[PDB]
């Protein structure tokens, strides 16, 4: 019943990197939307900068979007770390 | 950008 449009992208950076540099933030920001931009219309960018697991949720126009931003990002490398991107369940907050 | 770095 739910097609889902939301992407739950983690593991991106840890909240201690902006601890000792203020511009990582938004550098991660729009590399992430620069990249995500490619695989659909995007609709609402977040990042949840204090959370342990560098979580990211990207919300596309399309389920189609969202399928081949996952395909994409899923096991990809970001600044050192190997990420993971999933549907998100539709319950989880972050 | 960080895509891809290792
Ligand atoms: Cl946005
Ligand atoms: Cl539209």
């Amino acid at each position: 019943m739910r097609h889902e449009r939301v992407v739950i992208i983690k593991n991106m950076f840890h909240p201690m990197d902006f601890e000792d540099d203020p511009l990582v933030l938004n550098e991660i920001r729009e590399d992430l939307r620069v990249e995500c931009s490619k695989f659909g219309q995007i609709r609402k960018l977040l990042l949840f900068d204090r959370h342990p697991d560098g979580v990211a949720s990207v919300s596309f126009r399309d389920p189609e979007e969202a399928d081949y931003c996952i395909q994409t990002l899923d096991g990809r490398w970001f600044g050192g770390r190997q990420i993971t991107a999933q549907a998100w369940d539709g319950t989880t907050d972050y | 950008s960080r895509w891809d770095v290792k």
